[PDB]
């Protein structure tokens, strides 16, 4: 996360952060009930073995609430390809429950049509994970979140060197210095409705961070939503 | 019906029937007795930051 403030105790409860061998968180997750958590697809390329980290804010002093997870099964999109990025998306299984308490909950999956029509026509979005805080700066060592703008459908197609699919959607600022990073991918998009909040969208690409003319691109979560419950029922 | 003016009155999701408007809620959530308010279940329900 370039720029934006501090995930401050209890305000992102649902952000997972998948860690290698080496416990190097490599990307980000949203939990979506006790069994799962969602991700980008291309983040399980990034790592061979790894578990899903929950409740943590600092990557570097023991917090107490913290919890780590195996993975029982990773549910892939079929459809994903790194030459387009398109279908970025996974759900993983988790071996054992997560308990939810303090800094532990999920976040609620909306449904599609009201998504559409009044989760993403809202003004922002937020965003949030451990990646770099500057494109060529190093991963986060604290959870941080960033009010995004949702960016107009064209703009976001007219600003961007790659087809930007039906599958995918623009949050961000066109100049401001501040955008997701490296490290941030998988990572949740989440949209505020009466104090709840709903996935809209998985932390997917962009070219570079925070660059002028250049938008944020999510998996648009909405356009996946019956794959997401069938995954639930493992599938 | 109007789930366009003020997402129907309701707290979560908004649907129309072809005349009025039907509140529903997320999964963890029950309709309250008014037809659109949620009411949690767990002491952690989804999309709640657990302040
Ligand atoms: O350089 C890259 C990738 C990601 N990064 S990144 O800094 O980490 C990165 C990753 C995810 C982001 C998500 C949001 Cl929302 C906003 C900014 C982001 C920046 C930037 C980049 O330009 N690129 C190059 C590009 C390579 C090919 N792309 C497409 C898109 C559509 N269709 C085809 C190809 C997009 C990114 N690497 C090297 C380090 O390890 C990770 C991969
Ligand atoms: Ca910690």
């Amino acid at each position: 996360i370039v720029g934006g403030q501090e995930c401050k105790d209890g305000e992102c409860p649902w952000q997972a952060l998948l860690i290698n061998e080496e416990n190097e968180g490599f990307c980000g997750g949203t939990i979506l009930s006790e069994f799962y958590i969602l991700t980008a697809a291309h983040c399980l390329y990034q790592a061979k073995r790894f578990k899903v980290r929950v409740g943590d804010r600092n990557t570097e002093q023991e917090e107490g609430g913290e919890a780590v997870h195996e993975v029982e099964v990773v549910i892939k999109h079929n459809r994903f390809t790194k030459e387009t990025y398109d279908f970025d998306i996974a759900v993983l299984r988790l071996k054992t429950p997560i308990t939810f308490r303090m800094n532990v909950a999920p976040a609620c999956l909306p449904e599609r049509d009201w998504a559409e029509s009044t989760l993403m026509t809202q003004k922002t979005g937020i965003v949030s994970g451990f990646g770099r805080t500057h494109e060529k700066g190093r991963q986060s060592t604290r959870l941080k979140m960033l009010e995004v703008p949702y960016v107009d459908r064209n703009s976001c197609k007219l600003s961007s060197s790659f087809i930007i699919t039906q599958n995918m959607f623009c949050a961000g600022y066109d100049t401001k210095q501040e955008d997701a990073c490296q490290g941030d991918s998988g990572g949740p998009h989440v949209t505020r409705f009466k104090d709840t909040y709903f996935v809209t969208g998985i932390v997917s690409w962009g070219e570079g961070c925070a660059r002028k003319g250049k938008y944020g691109i999510y998996t648009k979560v909405t356009a996946f939503l019956k794959w997401i419950d069938r995954s639930m029922k493992t599938r | 019906k109007l789930c366009s003016l003020d997402n129907g009155d309701c707290d979560q999701f908004c649907h129309e029937e072809q005349n009025s408007v039907v509140c529903s809620c997320a999964r963890g959530y029950t309709l309250a007795d008014n037809g659109k308010a949620c009411i949690p279940t767990g002491p952690y329900p989804c999309g709640k930051q657990t302040l």
